[PDB]
């Protein structure tokens, strides 16, 4: 459905040590304008990983209401198991790619961050089936902006602590606001560690525009 | 003169054997009983380990129905392992279709009427097995069914499903389970079970339970085993 079907904007997210942070936008995008202020794009799977997607926000419900059920069905079961990142990241790519066979495949993007067996697990399909793993992640136009941001200070810092992931995130929120018109200030920085997902609430970024007043 | 040979045959006297036969699988089934308590519901099973090659953990009788529903069965064991996947379509269906929890008399009916669709045919047998259905919610509370192989449903304070009913019912209607507490009786509900027990033909066996109610929340979990042994060894007080 090409028509205004209320698509996403830039996700974002990294890793750090022992944990992966997810940061994305609370504003619903419809069309070119702007709509939906506050909504909620992120869902935690148990307490090992956490999903968000870009593109179309509807058919990330379906798939928060398809895999709802499918992580309810190991509960369904009681049998002492659980699920890994991997087996999501597995299942939502064969479950992604079935759609395209159709020609009728759901239009978005999505990313998996999680963890698990000692080690933080990020993982990242695409609409059209391109799966893969990267120690960072940038969806939209975070690949032209937050992107290359992230592969700086990678390589100079491989090892990434809780207040490096923000103060980069919080950076390139702060960026992204600045160069994208689709983009709003208000946005969930969501993180995933050993010990539970944690979803912190809106925040800001802060503005210097001492460049304005210094043209004339 | 034959007129059993079949469950859509009705006798002379208008009453089917065959649905009546399969209920007598269900009264030579073991015994287990669960009965709902103002907090929430709990089940249990009496389960018969014939040699000790048997692992624990095996021929669990235990079923999980949903995130907040149980169950517990009497009659074959592998009956109700296909209504097991059968109960899971309603919890799956209902919170896809409805998107919320389903209560326990919406599961207990559609249950209750894919039971009855097997006793008109004489293409199929009847279930030859009997259980019951607890579950908490917020709006409700503890709720109790049971289903018998005619696929009738009935609310119960209490209920006892396997070979001796009336003999845990009388001793349930003569002791006062409305009130009380789910944890409370745990104590008392094994206790009534070993007094349903008798040693010609079993000789031994072990206790199975299972928690729903305001101690979990609403969602259906399992009791650990030294809780439980806090009611078993306290049972053996009881045990004389």
């Amino acid at each position: 459905t090409q028509n205004p079907m209320v698509t996403g904007t830039s996700v974002l997210g990294l890793k750090f040590e022992g944990g992966v942070v997810i940061a994305a936008d609370m504003l619903g995008s419809y069309g070119s304008l702007a709509r939906f202020r506050n909504i909620s794009r992120i869902m935690r799977v148990n307490n090992s990983t956490m999903l968000g997607a870009s593109g179309d926000y509807a058919d990330f419900q379906y798939l928060k209401q398809v895999l709802g059920q499918m992580v309810i069905d190991e509960e369904l079961l009681g049998d002492g198991h659980s699920y890994s990142p991997k087996a999501i990241h597995s299942w939502l790519t064969r479950a992604m790619y079935s759609r395209r066979s159709k020609m009728n495949p759901l239009w978005n993007t999505m990313v998996i961050g999680g963890y698990a067996d000692g080690e933080s697990f990020l993982g990242y399909v695409d609409m059209l089936g391109v799966a893969y793993e990267a120690p960072s992640l940038a969806t939209g136009y975070g690949a032209y902006l937050a992107q290359p941001l992230l592969r700086e200070v990678l390589e100079k810092q491989p090892v990434l602590s809780q207040t490096e992931a923000r103060e980069l995130v919080e950076r390139c929120m702060r960026v992204l606001y600045y160069r994208d018109a689709r983009s709003y200030n208000r946005f969930q920085i969501a993180t995933v560690t050993e010990k539970g997902v944690e979803i912190e609430g809106p925040l800001s970024a802060e503005t210097n525009w001492d460049i304005a007043h210094m043209i004339s | 003169t034959g007129y059993d040979l079949s469950a859509s045959t009705f006798s002379p006297d208008g009453r089917v054997f065959q649905v009546e036969y399969a209920m007598k699988a269900v009264e030579n089934s073991s015994t287990a009983i669960g009965i709902r308590c103002k907090d929430g519901v709990v089940f249990g099973v009496e389960k018969l380990v014939l040699s000790k090659l048997y692992e624990e953990g095996s021929n669990k009788r235990l079923f999980n129905v949903d995130r907040h529903v149980g169950m517990a069965v009497a009659g074959l064991l592998a009956d109700a392992r296909s209504l097991a996947d059968i109960a899971r379509e309603e919890a799956s269906n209902f919170r896809s279709n409805f998107g919320y929890n389903i209560p326990l008399k919406h599961l207990a009916d559609r249950v209750a009427m894919y039971v009855h669709a097997y006793t008109l045919y004489s293409a199929v047998r009847p279930f030859g097995c009997s259980f019951m259905l607890g579950s908490y919610s917020v709006n409700d509370g503890a709720q109790l069914y049971m289903i018998d192989p005619s696929g009738v449903s009935y609310g119960y304070w209490g209920c006892a499903i396997g070979k001796a009913r009336q003999a845990a019912k009388t001793e349930i209607e003569k002791l006062q389970m409305k009130e009380m507490t789910c944890r409370d009786v745990v104590k008392e509900v094994a206790k009534i079970i070993y007094i349903v027990h008798d040693e010609v033909k079993d000789k031994a066996f072990e206790l199975e339970l299972s928690w729903v109610g305001e101690i979990t929340n609403g969602r259906h979990e399992i009791v650990p085993k030294d809780v439980r042994e806090e009611a078993e060894k306290y049972a053996k007080e009881s045990l004389k």
